[PDB]
């Protein structure tokens, strides 16, 4: 839990600072192809957080 | 499991409670029930720094996982069949665990039906 | 529904005074005028090495910084801890007491050389 | 003070769209229902009975309170936002510079000289601006807190120092 | 452009 | 002890005859020098206390408390040359005269080898103090405060005097040693109960006491800053020091006739701590905070447990050093804002960075987080109380709640938050203020390395 | 419609849907107008002293000193012994003290009742 | 966060007023009074600010919202709140 | 750079999903007054958003590509064994 | 203004990325057996670790 | 102060990316999927199951050692 849960934060921190310190989920979207590394990092943490196999 | 449904939602009198059994004698209905065996004396299992909760009959298959793992260091993927060997006997004695659970259950049904049958017969 | 002429002129005057106030909130290129400082007489070697900062120079230049940091924060601390442990902490009894070294059947104990006899034959049941 | 009836309608409409934005989230639906929200506004505009309007405001905001988002959207730099005065820690009053050591003051020569110009100018204009304030007080005390602008020429707006010299919203 | 920063006296 | 008592007196002729402006400087340096001499008493044998002579003797309880007094004298002297330098030399010299005399009585009181000898100067500390609050105080209610303080402690001192002389007429000398070795089990007769009250109420009225704590808000808040430390740092320990010294001829009557006092103190500290959570005056919040900690000391003595006394001495000296430092904190604002309302001067961390830090670890030390001896003080009492009764922890720990909320609440309200807009008098902290406060907290942290000295006679 | 909002002291009724402001009378019209007037007098005079470039002290706030005086000093001289104060003082006073006395004595008597014939286990309890 | 001058301001402002199809895309005077010139309504005048509020990402107080009546006043107010001076 | 503002006369409502709102309000009678404001949010490079699953299956193409080479390497190595 | 090209952001997240992918595989295979992993156990609560998250 | 960063802000248009930040994202998304079923093919009993679970009705009365109901 230490690995991915900490990870999910600065990835969200990456989104927050870049998109003018806004934390409301209502104000992002389309960051998949706009923020590739963070999007990959977020979904990796999300899959790890779900106990998805062999991770 | 269907056992809980048959107990709480069914005839709880015919369901063996885990805390209650073993109630009937070992050889009751078993001509010459054979005792379990322990290849490893408690001296080496105590020596092997093995946890008491792990200090079961199948622990005899466990005492060499740590030995080979220590010898296999740093290669952590060496012992695969050997580790598989231990969890198999884990399965075997685990398999023994619900068969005897059902054995006492079947004895419970057999005794209950017998008593009711003879009660109306007498 | 509506800057009234009085308040509109008020905001007009107050704006430009604030604009000029911020127009005085900067600093000159000379600013800050820093007083002279004394330097440790070893920076000359690195800064001269840093004059070009070539790939043949920067990695080696950073090596000294990484090396001195390694000695100061690892070598010196580990020495004093080991000296503290070896001759002061371990001098008193039962201050470094460790778990008994786990051994298994079929292993020779070092200080006695005795091989513990192999555990008796396994039932040999696999999958 | 007096909040006129058409003003409250404007405030309610503004808060309605903000809440509707929080509910709709997506832009196309946000523009969809806001137009529907707009459509159900302009048709009740030509009523000659003010009793209808205030009665209309009654259940309308009663609808607003029921339908308000439990987690409405606020920009961070607004009351309740995630950056509400989060930069207030860094800001420092300007008068604290008077306590600086002369070595520190001399280390910013030109700016502190300009500070002296501001101080002297404020000192001179203070008498003029207070005289203007007392010369045009509404009878029976100040009726409103609104400040009067600088009337004559070569003067400064009365009561200007703190607002003009307020610390910036980005102090660092 | 960088501008003045207002900080309390620290030399003391 | 003569190596300390005579030098302490010797400052008085010196200060009264020093130069016009050399009064503070000369007095401070020898006052620090005397505290250095008083450091000699920290050594205590594993057995009977150091008995220098029939006139004076020091134990493992008096010596840690004695050094606190001697170390304190520089701190009021260094905390007072800002609010008194505008007065004439003679009055300033008279201020040193009171402070030096106040110390001398404390030194002799803590080291008295005779119980009645203890009683005179322990009571005689009133005269130098009463002058300080009433003369140099800075508010109108200081006069009623002086009457409140003087009469409230005198109402208990006299019954002690009648009790002590009665023990003389029945058991001979009241020497602390011969009293300890010649002990008679106190019967449950009604007279012995009233004798128990007389020998106890004088000391118990002195710390605070819930019901008898009304003089602290009057005295401490209205007292001058140099005095205000003393009414909370050391004289509260006089009421303390008496307790462990006198509770050796009252056993076992203290075993039974202690529930009303134990019950008053345990529930009382929760009440008075809750006062701090909803106070308006900075000094009053500090003074009421001292009530809760001191009430914890009152609880500690009345079980007569080795662990209880063991943390009792540590708590007193740890609390005394802290309460003085917090009273320094109130003074620092008091010079600038010229008022004691808390919400008047919020936002000091932005203006005064280091003074905010000095307010920081002072608050944590009052928070009694480990390893600060405030924690080692309270935590030891918790175990002693817990062994006495398991329900105590419910009342014990609930105090740790309130002492956590108001301690940071005083911090958060003053230091953090937006600075007050209309103030423009706060200047950089004088090096006197910062240096004084470092001399408070630093030995307090330095004591954490070896609290074996401060533990007390039971250790 | 739909359920409305019922208020409480801790959860006050929002001062926007309160019927009081929605209906308006001429008496209320100057009532709020004079709220601005008295507030303007307080604000302008404070700002006048605030913006004074020679005021190097503290602008004293009468509301603060009155609040401190009323909350601290001007209370007992206005205290009058009346039933509700009398029982409240007795309840929040000796009440918890005697209540704590009972349970703690109950703990103490039960505790020493256990050990006097040996109904407790403290074989390793030595640092009491 | 790169800084911003008032030149970038009315480039963003005049853009957003040009966004209003009710507004003529070529009658954007810097002091185009919304009522006298564009002939909108106060409700539509209200509609401007939250469009501006999302454009610059910040709240405009409602009391100052109706007080803004021209593109210049909007430009002036946004410059003051963000302490824009060049 | 001076942050060159894109010209207005390129962002419209057609093609973007906002257009479905348009004729729906046309039947209502009210015309969309600010469709072009959100036109960029649905047009330009920010359109063609990947479906939800495709986010999870990101890199699957190269993943399965690395599978066969690794598995085939093991298969021959096990065949040698 | 969205951007993550800062090396500090990239390297910090990447370290936790490569950590999260393996982490458990290394640790679980490496730490000695300390409990008794149950083996005999029916399918329909074996799969439920992943069934429940599929919905 | 001075700008000139490697990026530049855009107005309502897609911001510029870089060659590194895409493939770095592509690489780790690729090897995680690599790691997903590669461990599955090398180890399936962990997720699927290691031994079958015997059925209660199936085990015989005799091997259960229940005394016959008739006597
Ligand atoms: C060998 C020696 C090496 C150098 C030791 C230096 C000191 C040290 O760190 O000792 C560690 C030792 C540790 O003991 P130890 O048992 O680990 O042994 C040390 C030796 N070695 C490391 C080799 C094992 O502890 C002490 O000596 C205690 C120091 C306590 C210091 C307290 C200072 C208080 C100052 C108060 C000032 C104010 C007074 C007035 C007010 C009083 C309150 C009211
Ligand atoms: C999403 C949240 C939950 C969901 C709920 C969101 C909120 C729903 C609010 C519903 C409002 C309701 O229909 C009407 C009412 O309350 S009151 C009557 C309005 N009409 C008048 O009072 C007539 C006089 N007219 C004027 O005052 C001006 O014409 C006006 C200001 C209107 C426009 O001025 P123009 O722009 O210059």
């Amino acid at each position: 839990h230490a690995f991915f849960k900490a990870m999910l934060f600065m990835c969200s921190g990456s989104i927050i600072h870049s998109l003018n310190d806004e934390q409301d989920i209502r104000k992002m979207g389309g960051l998949y192809k706009a923020m590739p590394f963070t999007t990959t990092a977020l979904i990796i943490g999300s899959l790890a957080l779900t106990g998805m196999p062999y991770l | 499991g269907a056992h809980l449904a048959r107990r709480y939602l069914g005839d709880a009198s015919k369901e063996p409670d885990p805390l209650r059994m073993p109630t009937f004698p070992p050889d009751y209905g078993f001509p010459e029930r054979k005792e379990r065996e322990m290849v490893a004396t408690q001296q080496e299992m105590n020596d092997a720094q093995l946890m008491l909760q792990q200090r079961d009959y199948c622990a005899h298959y466990l005492i060499q996982l740590l030995k080979c793992k220590r010898d296999s260091f740093p290669n952590f993927l060496a012992c695969k069949h050997e580790q598989h060997d231990w969890d198999y006997c884990e399965h075997l004695d685990y398999v023994k665990r619900m068969k005897e659970f059902e054995r006492e259950r079947r004895l419970l049904q057999r005794k209950k039906r017998r008593e009711q049958r003879e009660a109306e017969m007498a | 529904s509506g800057y009234t002429p009085d308040e509109k002129l008020r905001l007009q005057q107050l704006r430009e005074l604030r604009r000029r106030w911020l127009k005085d909130q900067e600093l000159s290129p000379r600013e800050p005028v820093l007083p002279p400082r004394r330097v440790w007489p070893m920076e000359q070697f690195w800064n001269k090495f840093l004059q070009d900062g070539a790939p043949w120079k920067n990695v080696i230049y950073k090596t000294y910084r990484h090396s001195i940091f390694a000695v100061t924060h690892v070598l010196i601390p580990v020495w004093i801890i080991h000296y503290y442990l070896k001759y002061h902490v371990t001098a008193k009894p039962y201050t470094v007491v460790e778990r008994k070294p786990r051994i298994f059947p079929g292993d020779t104990i070092l200080e006695t050389g005795e091989v513990i006899p192999l555990m008796k034959e396994f039932p040999d049941q696999h999958h | 003070a007096y909040l006129t009836h058409q003003q409250k309608v404007l405030r309610l409409y503004k808060r309605a769209l903000r809440h509707l934005e929080s509910w709709c989230v997506h832009r196309d639906k946000y523009r969809y229902f806001a137009c529907l929200m707009r459509a159900r506004f302009d048709e009740h505009k030509n009523e000659k009975d003010m009793v209808k309007a205030t009665q209309l405001l009654r259940q309308a905001e009663e609808e607003f309170w029921y339908g308000q988002h439990p987690q409405p959207y606020i920009f961070p730099e607004s009351p309740g936002g995630t950056s509400y005065e989060r930069y207030e820690c860094y800001k420092v009053p300007e008068w604290c510079l008077d306590d600086w050591h002369p070595s520190e003051k001399a280390m910013y020569p030109d700016y502190f000289a300009k500070r002296e110009q501001w101080k002297r100018l404020r000192r001179e204009s203070w008498e003029r601006e207070v005289k203007q304030l007392q010369e045009e007080t509404p009878p029976g005390g100040p009726r409103t807190e609104a400040l009067p602008p600088a009337r004559k020429e070569g003067d400064l707006p009365p009561l200007w120092w703190h607002i003009v010299t307020r610390p910036r919203e980005r102090p660092m | 452009k960088r501008l003045f920063i207002i900080k309390p006296s620290g030399f003391y | 002890m003569l190596k300390i008592i005579i030098p302490t007196t010797m400052l008085l002729p010196m200060t009264w005859m020093s130069k016009h402006n050399m009064i503070w400087i000369n007095a401070t340096v020898h006052s620090l020098l005397i505290s250095l001499i008083s450091l000699s008493l920290l050594n205590q044998l594993g057995e009977n206390s150091l008995n220098f002579s029939l006139t004076f003797f020091s134990d493992s309880l008096s010596a840690p408390l004695l050094v606190l007094t001697t170390w304190l004298l520089p701190l009021m002297l260094m905390a007072s040359q800002s609010h008194l330098s505008k007065e004439t030399t003679t009055r300033k010299k008279l201020y040193i005269t009171m402070l030096i005399l106040l110390q001398l009585f404390l030194i002799m009181t803590f080291t008295a080898t005779e119980l009645i000898l203890f009683y005179i100067l322990f009571e005689a500390t009133l005269v130098p103090t009463l002058i300080i609050i009433t003369r140099w105080g800075n508010q109108t209610e200081r006069l009623n405060a002086g009457l409140y303080f003087l009469f409230y402690t005198l109402a208990g001192s006299l019954p002690l005097l009648v009790a002590l002389v009665y023990i003389q007429n029945t058991t001979g000398s009241l020497n602390f040693l011969i009293i300890h070795y010649w002990s008679h089990p106190l019967s449950n007769s009604w007279s012995n109960i009233f004798m128990w009250l007389a020998c106890i109420m004088a000391f118990m009225v002195k710390m605070p006491l819930y019901g008898l704590h009304l003089w602290l808000p009057k005295a401490h808040v209205e007292a001058p800053i140099a005095g205000s430390m003393v009414l909370a740092a050391v004289l509260l320990k006089l009421g303390g020091y008496g307790m462990m010294r006198i509770t050796t001829i009252l056993n076992p009557l203290t075993n039974y006739m202690a529930y009303p006092f134990l019950m008053l103190s345990m529930w009382g500290m929760i009440m008075t701590s809750s006062i701090c959570l909803r106070q308006t005056d900075l000094k009053s919040l500090i003074a009421y905070s001292s009530v809760s900690h001191m009430a914890l000391v009152i609880v500690a003595i009345m079980i007569q447990t080795p662990w209880s006394f063991m943390g009792a001495t540590a708590l007193m000296i740890a609390h005394g050093l802290t309460s003085s430092m917090l009273f320094c904190l109130a003074n620092t604002n008091y010079e600038r804002v010229h008022s004691r309302t808390m919400i008047l001067a919020r936002g000091l961390q932005t203006l005064l960075p280091l003074m905010a830090t000095w307010w920081l670890m002072a608050s944590l030390t009052n928070l009694a987080l480990p390893p600060s001896i405030n924690l080692i003080g309270e935590l030891f009492i918790i175990t002693a109380s817990f062994s006495w009764s398991n329900i105590t922890i419910i009342l014990m720990g609930m105090n740790m709640m309130i002492t956590a909320l108001y301690s940071l609440y005083m911090l958060i309200t003053t230091q953090r938050g937006k600075y007050t807009h209309h103030i423009n008098n706060i200047k950089a902290s004088f090096t006197r203020e910062n240096a004084l406060m470092a001399l408070h907290i630093l030995p307090l942290l330095l004591l954490t390395l070896n609290p074996k000295m401060i533990l007390g006679p039971l250790y | 419609s739909f359920p409305k909002y019922k208020p409480s002291r801790l959860a006050t009724l929002p001062a926007t849907l309160d019927p009081a402001e929605y209906d308006i009378s001429p008496e209320t019209r100057k009532a709020q107008a004079e709220r601005l007037a008295i507030r303007s007098r307080l604000k302008r005079e404070y700002l006048l002293q605030y913006n004074d470039p020679n005021r190097l002290g503290v602008i004293e706030d009468p509301a603060l000193i009155r609040w401190t005086y009323a909350r601290s000093a001007n209370i007992y001289p206005n205290f009058r012994p009346t039933p509700k104060t009398s029982l409240l003082g007795a309840l929040f006073g000796i009440g918890p003290l005697f209540f704590w006395y009972y349970v703690f004595k109950t703990d103490r008597d039960k505790k020493e009742k256990l050990i006097q014939e040996g109904k407790l286990d403290q074989t390793f309890n030595i640092s009491y | 966060a790169p800084p911003l001058t008032l030149e970038a301001i009315k480039d963003r402002v005049l853009y957003v007023l040009k966004l209003y199809d009710k507004i003529d895309p070529e009658k954007l005077s810097v002091n185009s009074h919304f009522m006298k010139d564009l002939g909108l309504d106060s409700l539509d005048q209200v509609e401007i600010i939250m469009a501006m509020e999302d454009e610059f990402g910040f709240e405009i107080p409602d009391i100052d919202a109706e007080k803004l009546m021209c593109p210049q006043e909007i430009v002036d107010y946004i410059a003051d709140k963000k302490d824009v001076y060049e | 750079s001076k942050m060159e503002l894109p010209d207005y006369k390129q962002w419209k409502i057609e093609g973007t999903p906002l257009e479905t709102v348009q004729e729906k309000l046309a039947a209502r009678g009210l015309r969309d007054p600010w469709g072009r404001n959100e036109a960029w949010r649905y047009s330009g490079g920010f359109a063609n958003n990947v479906s939800f699953v495709g986010a999870l299956l990101k890199g699957f193409k190269w993943g399965f590509a690395a599978f066969v080479v690794a598995v085939g390497a093991e298969y021959y190595l096990e065949s040698q064994n | 203004l969205i951007n993550e090209n800062n090396p500090l952001l990239i390297n910090s997240i990447k370290r936790l990325l490569i950590g999260s992918i393996f982490a458990g595989f290394i640790i679980s295979n490496n730490i000695p057996p300390m409990t008794v992993p149950n083996t005999t156990m029916p399918l329909y609560m074996k799969m439920t670790a992943l069934i429940v998250t599929i919905m | 102060a001075g700008g000139g960063v490697h990026i530049e802000p855009r107005y309502r248009q897609f911001p510029q990316l870089t060659r590194s930040q895409l493939i770095q994202a592509e690489f780790f998304s690729a090897t995680m999927w690599f790691w997903i079923l590669w461990r599955f093919w090398h180890d399936s009993d962990a997720v699927l199951g290691h031994f079958p679970y015997p059925d209660p009705s199936q085990w015989t009365d005799e091997e259960l050692g229940i005394l016959p109901d008739d006597e």
